[PDB]
């Protein structure tokens, strides 16, 4: 069974950084892109970027180039997203979602999301 | 960047065939955008439905289908069920970057 297991909710002060995780199981990790998505009420879904776990090549929404850092660790089948220089605009639910490298273009499995709140 | 727009809300009745659409500020949505659709059910449970305009993900009910209708991408639900009440997001590719529409809340009354 495919699972994407995300990390626990975070509550941090403005200016801090956080690292969220998404552990994949039940499939060949390196055969699927990992996408990261920001959900804030009133703003639908916002794409952050994607990473190719075979080599860690990234593509970002230019809005997040100076905010997010995507990495993977292949041996532990885990994708990470660091968010830097945090502000209240960063408060949101964040998701990881896989997409096959080999020419299907649907999402299928999503993580359950991690809440980030940036306050005081 | 491109702005991808969806109906904010649609109401249907059980058993109806309903179509949700996805437009782009750039002009026509084409197969080169590889439109995809995702469903968010209550408790933030996301499932992929459609990719590459018209390809249904394995295990998705066959009543969901994707197409282009005019200059928009479209998700058709053929025989709406109670459990299809959800938010549906579309997303379009431009230069290897994904842009989500704002989502459509589908209410199924009954």
């Amino acid at each position: 069974e495919v699972q994407l297991q995300q990390s626990g909710a975070e509550l941090v002060k403005p200016g801090a950084s956080v690292k969220l995780s998404c552990k994949a199981s039940g499939y060949t990790f390196t055969s699927y892109w990992m996408h990261w998505v920001k959900q804030r009420p009133g703003r639908g879904l916002e794409w952050i970027g994607r990473i190719d776990p075979n080599g860690g090549g990234t593509k970002y929404n230019e809005k997040f180039k100076s905010k997010a850092t995507l990495t993977v660790d292949k041996p532990s089948s885990t994708a990470y997203m660091q968010l830097s220089s945090l502000t209240s605009e960063d408060s949101a639910v964040y998701y990881c979602a896989r997409m096959w490298y080999y020419g299907t273009y649907y999402f299928d499995y999503w993580g359950q999301g991690t809440t980030l709140t940036v306050s005081s | 960047q491109a702005v991808v727009t969806q109906e904010s809300a649609l109401t249907t009745s059980p058993g109806e065939t309903v179509t949700l659409t996805c437009r782009s500020s750039t002009g026509a949505v084409t197969t080169s955008n590889y439109a995809n659709w995702v469903q968010e059910k209550p408790d933030h449970l996301f499932t992929g439905l459609i990719g590459g305009t018209n390809n249904r993900a394995p295990g998705v009910p066959a009543r969901f289908s994707g197409s282009l209708i005019g200059n928009k991408a479209a998700l058709t639900i053929t025989g709406a069920q109670t459990e299809d009440e959800a938010i549906y997001f579309c997303a379009l590719w431009y230069s290897n970057h994904l842009v989500f529409g704002g989502g459509t809340k589908l209410t199924v009354l009954g």
